[PDB]
């Protein structure tokens, strides 16, 4: 199975992503 | 408090701890909506007030007309609504949509 | 000397905090052109808890350097003319299309 279907089909049967921001909150540089 | 593709929000950048800083950035939102609704993320390109400098920036023009700037295609992030304050504001055009996928295509193009 | 599909460790909290202290790896996604144009990276995170997720892939690199979980959902623009950071391994050839896959998934107008 194409993981695009895959990705699909879990978010139309109602499949959430539940993670909390990664770390990586700072900017430095020209980040904006 | 609902968000759409293209939608222009103005959203904490500001780090969620240690910070005193809270001003809000507007930001065009490019991820669609079943990731929107599925993840509780954007992904975002934020808009500033320059005039056209570099190659990747694109001139902002909107619906109701109450954002201006450039959108900067370069620094595309990942953020969590639930996590920061947001309001939504305008709107992109609908001519300028399919330009903003392809240039985010455009860095994403893999080389031999 | 950065090129898609590498994985750097990067200093993700260079100004504040310990020293050296979170220095994580990251998956390079945007091209060539757009890294030698702007010196920034398109990372996304590897990170150390299990699959969970479609949205997720298990890494695994050429060399065997770098194990965990390519979160597919957060991605970031990085500024590596401001960041400490090192080429470590790079992606398997055989992952390369399911990841641009996963992200276009995310791009496309429902």
């Amino acid at each position: 199975k194409s993981i695009e279907d895959r990705i699909k089909n879990f978010f139309q049967s109602g499949g959430k992503y539940t993670e909390l921001e990664v770390d990586w909150e700072e900017r430095v540089g020209r980040e904006i | 408090m609902n968000i759409k593709q293209f939608d222009i929000l103005y959203i904490d950048l500001n780090p969620t701890r240690g910070r005193e800083k809270h001003n809000v950035r507007p930001c065009l939102v490019i991820n669609n909506q079943m990731s929107i609704d599925g993840t509780n993320f954007v992904w975002v390109l934020p808009i500033t007030t320059r005039g056209l400098r570099y190659p990747t920036d694109i001139q902002l023009k909107t619906k109701k007309g109450l954002v201006s700037g450039v959108i900067d295609t370069v620094q595309i992030r990942a953020l969590d609504l639930k996590a920061r304050q947001y309001n939504y504001k305008d709107e992109l055009q609908d001519n300028l949509k399919n330009d903003i996928l392809k240039a985010i295509k455009t860095y994403l193009k893999p080389t031999l």
